[PDB]
């Protein structure tokens, strides 16, 4: 998850300013929680004050202070999978940050608001964005092979000699071709 | 009763192969930005470990299912240029290189007739309840690539196409063996070639115009998406269950009343959701067992109907099986059972036995009927009267043993040598 | 409570009696398509060269076969007459629920 | 070895098909003519 | 009641696999001469009922 750094408390005419695009611990008027703030475009009415999901979750807000439409989002979360070529092969790993924006993970890692973190860890300048999520610790070659370690969306990970951990698009097989005729057999 | 003529039908079959994989976070489901939720969670074991790996384990076996269906060939055969072989017009079945979408026109129907939770689309987004759908491994064009490769290689070899490395054979000759497989002489194909090709290419368009307008033949697929969305909606509905506590709002109980009061109230609430999450897991788990059992049937049909002629009746659809064809679809496949169906029956009078000079002459194969003038031999699949010689009829034992013997003669080619 | 099924046993017997009656007339296109008509012995003879026996063995030994046919049926009939000892599977499903 | 005579067996097989379908009412099971049973299950969704 | 329904549900799906075998044994075993071994009973199958 991502540590909520920031607090926005507002009331109509104590009050604080408007943080956007940061996981903050907001407190609107009778509206609490954490999340990331951003402006909205939802067509309110003069008596609307805050919207909801079709589930039991408020998703948008109207400012008590300045009467502006903002939609709220949950902060950031997801799971972590660990990639390894085997302790017998090597000793370096790579991680997948499952279903999360690589624009934001790169932001939060330099500010170091990621839980859990580690002692000895760095980026390595190999941030690739998969459809399955954020890959850190592998270089993107453009060749094709069989799928050793699948991650998703046809992308598989492997450990070739270049030796390092590589990510690529799968080889479906050899593109054979054979003729057709009406005499040949 | 013997049929004289026939028809050729293309019977359809839709079988689902794969369930949409899910995952659920604990803390973004049961806690909701509550530190004391996690502080109370530590007295409930590391349940999130097996709750993750159960759904991940069945997520992995979904991709086990798909490659158990498709990943069988070793050579990606290229789409041939000509799409019209011996009067048989396959052009709407292969994907179009002229308008590259890597789908057939038939498949483009299927990606339309089938037409909350976290999901990524290329922008990812996640909702509040810590649950999402992981995307499948094999993307659809990749699946459509295996789809196009097998049907292409189907029309060129067949058996060595199923026995590993394929071969080349003329497509009409491979048709005639399938007639020879069900006991039809190969001339019958050769002497009815335009009529069959008419009956083939009309029946595709008759099928093509059938499923185009209306629907619910595909109902075996959309229910799958309809059932588990209800299962997802079931879990989301359960958030308003108060379980005998104050309310389903943790923050009120955090704000109104004392923590020694609250930590039996939210404790009553946490055990409500945690028990509720187990029920979702178990029904999700047992359902994955059923579709995987259905997938093993589908993978069996892929190798026993497409890569070879079968013989078991009412398998591969009704009628005498001739040739099968796969079609890709979301979470499933569609088979095309090109089958043989005879027609035009008549009445004829039998002859089990033939009395000629006190001996019993029984046919090597076929039976004997009186057409009205004399006696003839034919096969059971098709009315082809032929001449009665020793070439198709052995002798064993004398006459006057069995029931129903006929006084008639046997032609022998020894006679005109005199 | 128990809901009643959609079909009665008599309706199930209606399919059962029809197919058994329809077994003795066509056989293969009986289910593959439209029905046909064949004498029963000729239909029996296809089973022999189906498994690799010439049709004389039927046509010679027809009395012995038919007497092996009907008499073993009555032996099956008296097998499921005295004591059950066989239909425990249908007793199991009633015992389960 | 080549057989000469034969025998025509009649082998049976018995397969189950249909489990007896059931149904059940909640208030005739959990409540039993009570009111506050039905009046307090409102915090439990629609389980029935 | 909840654990009844799930435990009712498993044996529901259990016999449905058994009914599929019956659906196989209704068509393939009766409507035509099968050739596969020890299916349709023991011995060389001729006729089913
Ligand atoms: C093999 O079968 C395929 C069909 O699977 C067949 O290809 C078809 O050819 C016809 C014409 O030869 C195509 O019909 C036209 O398609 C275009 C675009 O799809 C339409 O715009 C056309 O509409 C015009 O013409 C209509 C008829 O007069 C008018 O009513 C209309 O207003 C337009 O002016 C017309 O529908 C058809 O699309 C293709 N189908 C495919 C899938 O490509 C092919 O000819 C067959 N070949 C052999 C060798 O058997
Ligand atoms: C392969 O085995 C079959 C077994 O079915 C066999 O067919 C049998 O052939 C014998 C030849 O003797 C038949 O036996 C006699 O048949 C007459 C016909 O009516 C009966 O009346 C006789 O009954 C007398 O003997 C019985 C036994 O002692 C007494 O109980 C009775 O009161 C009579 O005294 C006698 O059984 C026999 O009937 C057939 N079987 C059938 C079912 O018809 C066949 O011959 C064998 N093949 C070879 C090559 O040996
Ligand atoms: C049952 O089988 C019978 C098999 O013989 C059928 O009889 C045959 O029916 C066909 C109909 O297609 C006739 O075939 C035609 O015959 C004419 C005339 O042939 C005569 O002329 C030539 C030339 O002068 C001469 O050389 C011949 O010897 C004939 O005398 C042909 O010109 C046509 O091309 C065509 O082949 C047969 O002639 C006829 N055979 C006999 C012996 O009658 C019968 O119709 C069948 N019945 C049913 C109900 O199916
Ligand atoms: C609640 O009260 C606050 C003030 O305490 C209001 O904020 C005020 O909003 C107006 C319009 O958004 C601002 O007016 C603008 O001022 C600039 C410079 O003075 C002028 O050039 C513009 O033409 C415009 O009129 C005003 O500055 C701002 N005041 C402060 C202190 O920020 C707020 O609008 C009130 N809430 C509602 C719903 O009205
Ligand atoms: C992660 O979040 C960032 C937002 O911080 C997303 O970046 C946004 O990406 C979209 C396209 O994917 C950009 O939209 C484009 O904008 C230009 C001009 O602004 C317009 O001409 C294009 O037609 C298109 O609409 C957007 O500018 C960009 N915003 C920022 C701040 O970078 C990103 O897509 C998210 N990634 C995932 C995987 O969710
Ligand atoms: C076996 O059955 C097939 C299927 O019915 C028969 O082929 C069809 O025969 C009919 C007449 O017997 C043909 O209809 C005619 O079509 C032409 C052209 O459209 C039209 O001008 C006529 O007025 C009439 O409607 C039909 O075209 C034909 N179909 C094909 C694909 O050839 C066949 O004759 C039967 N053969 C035997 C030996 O029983
Ligand atoms: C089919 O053809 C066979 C042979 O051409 C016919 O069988 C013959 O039936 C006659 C009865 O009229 C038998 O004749 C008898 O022969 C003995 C010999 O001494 C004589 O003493 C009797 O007074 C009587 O004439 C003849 O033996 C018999 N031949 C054979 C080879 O079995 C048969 O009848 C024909 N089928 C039909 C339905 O007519
Ligand atoms: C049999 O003939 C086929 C075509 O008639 C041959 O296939 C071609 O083989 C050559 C090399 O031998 C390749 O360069 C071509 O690309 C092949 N054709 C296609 C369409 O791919 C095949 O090799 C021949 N085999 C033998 C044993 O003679
Ligand atoms: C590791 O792999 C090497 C070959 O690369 C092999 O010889 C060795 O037995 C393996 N050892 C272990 C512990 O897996
Ligand atoms: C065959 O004969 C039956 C009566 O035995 C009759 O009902 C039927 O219509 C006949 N069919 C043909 C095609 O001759």
């Amino acid at each position: 998850r991502v540590v909520p750094s920031g607090d926005v408390v507002r009331f109509p005419n104590l009050s604080t300013d408007l943080i956007k695009n940061q996981c903050v611990n907001f407190n609107f008027n009778g509206l609490t929680g954490t999340g990331v703030l951003t402006p909205s475009s939802k067509r309110f009415q003069p008596f609307q004050q805050f919207g909801r999901d079709v589930s039991d979750f408020t998703d948008s807000v109207r400012d008590p202070k300045t009467s502006e439409i903002l939609d709220i989002s949950p902060c950031a979360f997801g799971g972590v999978s660990v990639i390894t070529p085997g302790t017998n092969a090597s000793s370096e790993v790579a991680v997948l940050y499952q279903d999360v924006n690589c624009t934001d993970v790169s932001t939060a890692i330099h500010a170091d608001q990621l839980t859990p973190a580690w002692r000895i860890y760095s980026t390595g300048n190999n941030v690739f964005q998969t459809q399955a999520g954020c890959l850190i610790g592998a270089e993107h070659v453009d060749t094709s092979y069989e799928c050793d370690i699948p991650i998703g969306a046809g992308i598989c990970a492997s450990y070739h000699t270049v030796k390092s951990i590589v990510a690529y698009t799968m080889s479906l097989g050899a593109d054979s071709s054979i003729a057709y005729s009406n005499n040949t057999i | 009763a013997i049929p004289t003529n026939f028809s050729i039908s293309i019977t359809t079959e839709v079988m689902p192969v794969s369930m949409a994989k899910t995952s659920v976070d604990c803390n973004m489901y049961i806690c909701g930005d509550s530190t004391e939720c996690a502080n109370l969670l530590l007295q409930y074991g590391s349940f999130c470990t097996q709750l993750n790996r159960a759904l991940s384990g069945i997520a992995a076996e979904q991709d086990r299912n798909t490659r158990e269906v498709f990943a069988q060939v070793k050579q990606m055969y290229k789409t041939p240029t000509l799409k019209y072989f011996g009067g048989f017009n396959f052009s709407q079945i292969l994907p179009d290189p002229l308008k590259p979408t890597k789908r057939s026109f038939i498949e483009d129907l299927l990606f339309n007739k089938v037409t909350q939770y976290g999901e990524c689309l290329l922008i990812c987004a996640q909702k509040f309840n810590g649950l999402t759908v992981l995307p499948p491994l094999l993307t659809d064009d990749m699946i459509a690539a295996y789809t196009a490769a097998l049907v292409s290689g189907t029309a060129t070899a067949g058996w060595t196409f199923g026995a590993g490395a394929a071969l080349q054979i003329p497509f009409a000759m491979q048709m005639a063996y399938r007639f020879n497989g069900i006991g039809v002489t190969q001339n019958v194909l050769y002497e009815n070639q335009k009529q069959i090709a008419n009956q083939f290419n009309k029946a595709i368009s008759q099928i093509q115009e059938s499923l185009t307008t209306t629907s619910t033949a595909l109902g075996k697929l959309q229910d799958v998406v309809n059932q588990n969305a209800q299962a997802l909606n079931t879990l989301v509905k359960q958030l308003s269950s108060n379980f005998g506590a104050i309310s389903s709002v943790l923050n009120d109980i955090l704000s109104r009343l004392d923590p020694p009061e609250a930590e039996v109230q939210i404790d009553r609430l946490i055990t409500g959701r945690l028990q509720s999450l187990q029920t979702y897991v178990t029904q999700q788990l047992i359902r994955a067992a059923e579709i995987r059992a259905s997938a093993n049937l589908a993978a069996t049909k892929m190798s026993e109907c497409v890569l070879g002629q079968s013989k078991r009746v009412d398998f591969c659809g009704k009628g005498y099986h001739l040739m099968s064809f796969p079609q890709a679809a979301p979470h499933g496949v569609v088979f095309l059972h090109v089958t043989y169906v005879p027609s035009q029956e008549r009445n004829f009078t039998t002859a089990p036995a033939i009395c000629h000079e006190g001996k019993a002459y029984f046919p090597r194969e076929g039976v004997f009927v009186f057409n009205g003038t004399s006696w003839f031999i034919t096969q059971r699949n098709f009315f082809s009267p032929q001449i009665i010689t020793t070439d198709n009829t052995f002798v064993s034992g004398n006459c006057d043993v069995v029931i129903g013997i006929i006084n008639n003669t046997v032609y022998d080619p020894l006679q005109p040598e005199l």
